[PDB]
């Protein structure tokens, strides 16, 4: 039950250094406990004890350290780790990056105090995700299918409409009740209004929750901002059996908060100066997607990340790449031609798509149609790269047909309106009307039985 | 930069310990 | 005009539903208020003075 | 037609805003009732401190509880002027019980130079002999600390259990 | 002394502890009131520095730190095969059963094997009271699973004279099955032994590796063969198929048992294996059975505590060495090696040891070397002679897809097989994405002695395959700058047959009935037909280009279009429905069809 | 109040007896009062990153801590001034010193004292009346253009106990007195605000009314909005001067703040030569644009923190004119040279380098800067809208 023992409050600040306040004389410091700080001017702040040693406790402060004072600062130790108050009533609400309400409503009357970190889901209990979500978008539902309980990010070049795609998934996604949780780290005010307004226009307010940390908010809150969303998602999914789509906007701004903390703590660097543990920190976020045994619930994640200088080898996309079940990718090569949604299929994949694709979940041909669309579009890009050097005179008639396929493909398969909803079956009929550009014998990824049933339609 | 910051930290600690051992 | 009439109608509905919810809240609250009050008062009064679990000697 | 679409979008947003306002009124009402239950708990404590018998039992507890959290060789206890006679006895009883459980001696002093504000309902605050570290055993602080952690039981009792919560994972 | 010290400080996985005087480095210690498992990594006086294999959130200064005198170790015995274990060897099936919750509770005390299940024990029937017995001697067989017989063996350190041996019957982990006397001291043994994970299980000799590790995949089997007992790595960027290879070896190979080690891997992957493997079946003696009965899973997912990754790798190889001492051809999938190097990085960062490259500690090269060198074919310990092996397949995962990364660099200094996976092939959905220029196998000389016993044609075909691909890659450096126009007819044949080999031999669709696995006979057959086409097409042009009646690569394509389609179709042959004889017969029809068509061009 | 210098190593001064000081508190060190900030505390000791050259500072020199962090004085006299990166007014420094140099350790107050401006109190206020942050307690007619609204600081609130009658008063004269919780605060026309802290607002609004530059190419093809954030590639051959001068002469922006964030010595003087000479039509009169602008100016050799802070002073000033109801335009002229000064602070602090040697937080320093733009419902009683736009020149 509850901690009945009274809290200690310390004035024994023995140093302050960047984001860290170093308490001393502390009776039995608990590693990773939270501390409430009161500044000289009476301003309240919060922090977490990121190291302990004997009488000392190195509290990192969430709201930053400006105005901390080595004689007057009071640090109340709570005696416990950071717990999120959670309840069903968190749906229809907006919270800041530290879970405090900003919708002018009351405090969260909790049904429980879940740990911000969650716990590792037992691999024995982890049910495999295989039931297909339709997002409504052909470039997703066709070649990059999403399972209920998958995690699959949108990777974007800077300035692309990834927010509109993430909105369109929350606007039109469903099964062949999906509550939503949304988090944003370092989001600009206009984009915070965009997501909030989209949910209000779509009317789906009583079943969505928002955590907002804006670009002007304190950067260290971004560490807990997605964890709050996931801790709410774990309550709704695993304790209330709801299905949830969890959106993590600007994982790059999250990773920069880690880069900032890493650099400010002198942590061992990986590539580009991100902390050496960045993969595990990202995994503690991403891996909380999944179904679990005997509970009808499911957490699905769509993270979003803008790649610095559009470099796919950058640590942010790259480590996310290893952890998540494939990637959805958006590209200037489409966006500059007004091809909304600008989803480039070739760098995209879904690791869980293969299990979701098949009979009863989809049309039986779907796997094969995908495989051949990738081949034709890939050859189309390679013959375009050739033509740019040598002109059509050194291309074969077949190479020019793959170049024409690329044009037909982008204009019909990928190109799709911001409110246009397509099922997988209509997407596959479109896919066949594109594959019919070649003679039957050219469709070298598809078995002869699938061709004989569907190629002439 | 990182390797050299750690070297300088080790020297700072050894300077402090060498002073403390004279008290 | 049809949108403005629908807004006024919905305002009446959500207000009626709000008053119903608030009534149910007041009912269930008063039906349990004394029991919860006595429970908090008992646990706040039952001090149990204890040393910290890591004390030595 | 574009203007008609905008009217329809405004109609949708207005309906959302009406539902948002209703939901927020219902939430505020729940929190107000919970707040007033905590206010009634503060009122009940304000009655309990008038009985010197039960209140001496609380002060014997709360002083010793503070001593067991600070563990120093010297300490200062702050109370209101009204509390002082009971708190002096509580310190005098607590020093034995402290020394018994912790083995070591302690010098605990009642803070006749710096009383607490009279608007506090009761209990005590204990400080180190240098005043650099403290522990709050005021009835308001202990009430808020327990009542906040008990908030799920409070919610479940005052408004009934949520039928959706079939698991505790 | 006190049997326990006390926590002095905490920083991520590292915990310093006071009153740890008289602790060994690499001693297992339990930290916190909840008994978080950890191991001593540095000594600083009476203080010990501990690495904790569970999340340290909530550990307090002055919490207990219980010494054990024992290093991190595995209970080896019945109840391994078909089970799944966490990174510190606790079985997840029991954790679910005892906890009724979707989470692994921190500080779980569950035994590594079920002590309540009764097992059928057949003693070796040659042993008697007074028989001399030594480490690795088999004292019985346990019918653990229908496929795997667990040859229980004397612990490798132990020596003695048999004083009691249990009769045939049903026994458990607490039943004394064997008792020895040696040098006036007794030892009592059950069907379970404890072994330190950081200690190599010894062998009578490390033998030459001279038998192929047969796999599901055409290019791995043929062009870059692994050997049973070999060391292999799969360096590859994300999304490249490192996991599809790892399960292809696990689902479909000639290994007797598989240890699958989800070190730092996404959690949906261990679930995928746990779901798919009991449904998938191999066959023995005309009886079909679940491949789970020959598999053992070590789980330690990407979100579990980094330190437990080192414990996971060493657990998985310790298990693998045990089955090797039972005389099995063991195979170990190390599903990520850079995730282990990251655990070594984070701990070294808390220890403040100077980094070598990319922040990794200087001992990373020795950690990987001493891991991979536990692979090999071996003459096993103890009385009955056995030969067994561990093959280790390390799924190295370099950040940014750059093989210059220190984990890759250190790995390729040790391993003898390199299956480098190219992101540019994976983007084009060419799977397996193995780049055939980058990749190598060093065991080919050692395997040619085997190939000559079963497929005398194979070494000629493998050689000609590399020649076709090398000539095409060299011609491509011209084609990229001049287009498809200036090539000779022989060069166009080389280009188009290399594309046939890429598209229809090197690619393999591992999610379909025809390409799920590719038996070695289909592998030599497909390659033989494509290289037969190459030789005949080359001879046709080179013979006729000396005269007015010149054959062209286009004339071959146009006149033999049905042959090119037939060659491309060869992948679709179903190993379950099309019998080996039928596949060889269909491929012989293709050989004759080619010969008749080229004779019509001549 | 006074601490003592414990040691000095380059531009970093360690101090002692500093126990009551705070992280990022602004401190004067040495008898000449060199400016610096507390970057670390270590007990009663503090480590101060001094801005100015530390040559000559001695052990045991006084360390006079200013109670507040780095801050901008706000009030009348902001208009027309050339501030440096820490709000030392270069015009007052020149006039008072009669020297071509900035003397090391200036103490000149940012708003000139003894200039008794015409003040009118807010006609709705009375003794006893309620008042809150952002409420206008009066107006100062400092220029023909900018009727300078004087308003309660965003943290202060209570009951009015005195207002000055109509009359002549300066930055130091007490204009308003109010009581809250039995405590009285005396306020003057000067207000002081922490330069790195956003001035709070009733609602940050969407930006929807055009900021016309008067140039066809901009206003037609790629419009900008009042409250909006925009950028320009600043270089020699770019023609940035055509945008900059046109914006100051013709924009529908009520106040312009220009910030030199480490421009080259001569290039800064070209700007400071032009802006006095630029004139604008208003109400059929012609007047210098210096009636509606302020220049923060820093040459490349100005103190590192003066460059790094100059961008934050510009937006703190701009937010103050936003809070008056003015549609402010800020021009920053060298965001690359600001990021270099930012990098120099990290290099002195020995923070680990991120991409291209810039600090890890560069993204957050830029993003929290541009997020201080926008249209707003201001604080306080008149419900007034106002905005800050930000033009940020960059040098790829
Ligand atoms: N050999 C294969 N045959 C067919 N498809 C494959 C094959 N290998 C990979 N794929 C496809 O590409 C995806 C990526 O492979 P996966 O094993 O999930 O990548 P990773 O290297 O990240 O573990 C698969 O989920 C599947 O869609």
């Amino acid at each position: 039950n509850y901690l009945s023992q009274p809290r200690l409050t310390y004035k024994t600040v023995s140093g302050v250094n960047g984001p860290l306040v170093i308490l001393d004389h502390v009776k039995f410091p608990r590693y990773a406990e939270i501390v409430h700080l009161t500044l000289p001017d009476g301003t309240k702040r919060s922090g977490q004890v990121l190291e302990v040693s004997g009488s000392k406790a190195v509290v990192q402060v969430f709201e930053g350290t400006s105005g901390i004072d080595a004689k007057k600062t009071s640090c109340e130790f709570t005696g416990d780790i950071l717990r999120t108050p959670v309840s069903e009533d968190m749906l229809g609400r907006v919270f800041n990056g530290s879970g405090k309400p900003i919708d002018r409503g009351p405090v969260v009357l909790a049904e429980d105090f879940l740990d911000i970190m969650g716990q590792p889901i037992n691999p024995q209990c982890r049910i495999y995700p295989e039931e297909m979500i339709q997002t409504g978008i052909s470039a997703i539902d066709g070649m990059n299918s999403i399972a209920r309980g998958q995690k699959i990010p949108i990777f974007s070049a800077a300035g692309l409409p990834h927010n509109e795609i993430a909105a369109q998934i929350c606007r039109q996604a469903g099964l062949v009740n999906f509550a939503i949780v949304f988090a944003a780290m370092g989001v600009n005010m206009e984009t915070a209004r965009f997501f909030k307004s989209d949910f209000e226009e779509n009317g789906s307010m009583d079943n969505v929750c928002l955590f907002l940390n804006l670009a002007n908010d304190p950067t260290i809150e971004r560490i807990i901002t997605p964890r709050l969303a996931l801790t709410t998602a774990e309550f709704l999914a695993y304790q209330c059996e709801k299905h949830v789509l969890v959106i993590l906007t600007d994982m790059s701004s999250y990773a920069e908060a880690l880069r900032e903390v890493s650099a400010a703590r002198e942590e061992v660097p990986g590539r580009r100066g991100f902390p050496g543990y960045m993969y595990t920190d990202l995994a503690t976020i991403y891996e909380r997607a999944g179904r679990v045994e005997g509970r009808n619930g499911s957490i699905t994640q769509i993270p979003i990340l803008t790649m610095p200088n559009d470099d796919i080898t950058h640590p942010i996309p790259d480590l996310t790449g290893y952890i998540t079940e494939g990637q959805i990718y958006v590209d200037r090569q489409l966006h500059n031609r007004q091809i909304y949604p600008p989803i480039n299929v070739l760098p995209s994949l879904s690791r869980l798509m293969k299990s979701a694709i098949g009979e009863g979940m989809t049309r039986k041909d779907h796997a094969d149609v995908s495989n051949q669309l990738y081949a034709c579009y890939a050859i189309g890009k390679d013959v375009q790269a050739m033509k740019a050097v040598v002109g059509e005179e050194a291309l074969t008639s077949d190479d020019l047909l793959y170049l024409e396929f690329l044009q037909k493909f982008e204009k019909n398969f990928i190109t799709q309106g911001p409110y246009e909803n397509r099922t997988v079956y209509e997407t596959l009929d479109i896919g066949w009307q594109l594959l019919r550009i070649f003679p039957k014998e050219m469709l070298k990824r598809i078995p002869q039985s699938t061709l004989s049933e569907f190629y002439p339609r | 930069f990182y390797r050299l910051k750690k070297i300088q930290e080790k020297k700072k600690i050894i300077k402090e310990k060498s002073e403390k051992d004279l008290e | 005009a049809a949108a403005l009439g629908s807004h006024g109608s919905c305002s009446s509905e959500v207000e009626k539903e709000t008053q119903e919810k608030m009534t149910i809240l007041q009912n269930y609250f008063e039906q349990n208020r004394d029991e919860v009050l006595d429970n908090l008062l008992a646990f706040v009064c039952d001090i149990r003075p204890e040393i910290h679990e890591n004390y030595r000697i | 037609e574009k203007k008609e679409k905008q009217i329809e979008q405004q109609k949708k947003i207005q309906m959302s805003n009406l539902m948002n306002q209703a939901r927020l009124k219902v939430l505020r009402a729940r929190d107000d009732l919970i707040t007033d239950l905590l206010n009634e708990a503060k009122q009940r404590l304000s009655k309990v401190v008038k009985d010197t018998t039960r209140y001496q039992v609380l002060l014997d507890g709360l002083v010793l509880q503070g001593l067991y959290q600070l563990l120093e060789p010297r300490m200062i206890v702050r109370c209101r002027k009204q509390d002082f006679p009971l708190v002096k006895a509580a310190v005098q009883k607590a020093i034995p019980m402290y020394k018994i459980a912790t083995k070591k001696d302690v010098d605990v002093q009642i803070d006749l130079e710096a009383y607490l504000p009279e608007d506090i309902a009761g209990g005590v605050e204990i400080y180190n002999g240098d005043r650099k570290i403290k522990v709050s055993n005021t009835l308001e602080s202990r009430l808020d600390l327990i009542a906040q952690q008990m908030m799920p039981e409070v919610r479940g009792a005052l408004f009934g259990a949520n039928a959706n919560r079939k698991f505790l994972d | 002394e006190s049997t326990f010290g006390y926590v002095h400080g905490v920083s991520g996985p590292v915990v310093t502890a006071c009153d740890m005087a008289g602790a060994a480095m690499y001693e297992l210690v339990r930290v916190g009131h909840s008994e978080l498992v950890g191991e001593i990594i540095r000594l600083e006086g009476d203080m010990a520095t501990i690495q904790v294999y569970e999340e340290t959130s909530g550990v307090s200064v002055g919490d207990p730190v219980l010494r054990t005198g024992k290093p991190l170790s595995v209970e080896l015995g019945p109840g391994i095969m078909g089970a799944i274990f966490d990174g510190i060897q606790r079985p997840l099936s029991d954790i679910s059963s005892q906890t009724q919750s979707i989470y692994i509770p921190r500080g779980v005390n569950v035994s590594a094997l079920s002590r309540d299940i009764k097992w059928e024990f057949i003693p070796s029937k040659n042993l008697r009271v007074g028989s001399h017995i030594t480490g690795g001697d088999i004292y019985g067989i346990v019918n653990e699973n229908s496929l795997i017989k667990h040859k229980i063996m004397l612990p490798p350190r132990s020596r003695g004279s048999v004083t009691y041996i249990a009769p045939p019957g049903n026994y458990d982990a607490s039943d004394v099955v064997l008792e020895l006397e040696f040098e006036g001291v007794k030892e009592k043994l059950s069907m379970v032994q404890v072994w330190p994970v950081r200690q190599v299980r010894p062998v009578t000799e490390k033998l030459p590796a001279n038998h192929p590790l047969l796999t599901g995949q055409r290019v791995l089997d043929a062009l870059f063969p692994c050997v049973q007992g070999g060391t292999t790595a799969i360096p590859g960027a994300f999304g490249c198929g490192k996991t599809v290879i790892s399960q292809s070896l696990s689902k479909y190979s000639n290994s007797d048992v598989i240890i699958y080690v989800g070190c730092g891997e996404r959690g949906n992957e261990m679930s995928e294996v746990l779901r798919d493997f009991p449904e998938l079946t191999m066959e023995v003696d005309g009886k079909v059975e679940s491949i789970m009965k020959r598999t053992a899973l070590v789980a330690n997912t990407s979100n579990m505590p980094v330190a437990a990754r080192e414990a996971s790798i060493y657990t998985g190889i310790t298990l693998s060495e045990y089955f090797r001492d039972m005389g099995y051809h063991v195979s170990m999938m190390a599903d990520s090696t850079s995730r282990w190097a990251e655990a070594l990085r984070e701990i070294s960062g808390r220890l403040a040891e100077m980094p070598a490259d990319s922040g990794y500690p200087a001992y990373l090269g020795a950690r990987l070397a001493s891991f991979y060198e536990r692979a090999g074919r071996v003459k096993c310990l103890g009385n009955p002679e056995r030969e067994g092996s561990v093959s280790i397949v390390g799924a190295v995962s370099p950040p940014g897809g750059d093989f210059s990364d220190p984990v890759t660099s250190a790995t390729l200094g040790i391993v003898q097989v390199f299956w480098g996976l190219d992101k540019k092939l994976a983007q084009r959905k060419h799977f397996p994405s193995v780049n055939w220029l980058i990749s190598y196998s060093k065991y080919m000389r050692a395997l040619d002695e085997y190939y000559d016993k079963h497929f005398t044609e194979f070494v000629p075909l493998r050689t000609k395959a590399k020649e076709i691909l090398q000539e095409e890659e060299d011609l491509a450096e011209i084609v990229q700058l001049v287009g498809k126009a200036s090539l000779a007819e022989t060069d166009k044949i080389t280009l188009e047959v290399a594309k046939l080999i890429k598209d229809d031999f090197l690619q393999q669709n591992g999610y379909t009935p025809y390409d799920r696995f590719c038996p070695f006979y289909k592998t030599v057959g497909m390659l033989s037909n494509m290289i037969s086409f190459y030789d005949m097409a080359r001879r046709a042009v080179e013979t006729t280009a000396q005269s007015d009646n010149k054959i062209t690569w286009s004339i071959i394509r146009e006149h033999m279009g049905e042959i090119l389609y037939k060659l491309s179709s060869m992948k679709f042959k179903d190993p379950v429905k099309d019998g080996e004889a039928k596949i060889k017969a269909d491929y012989a029809q293709l050989l004759e069809d080619m010969q008749n068509a080229f004779r019509s061009l001549e």
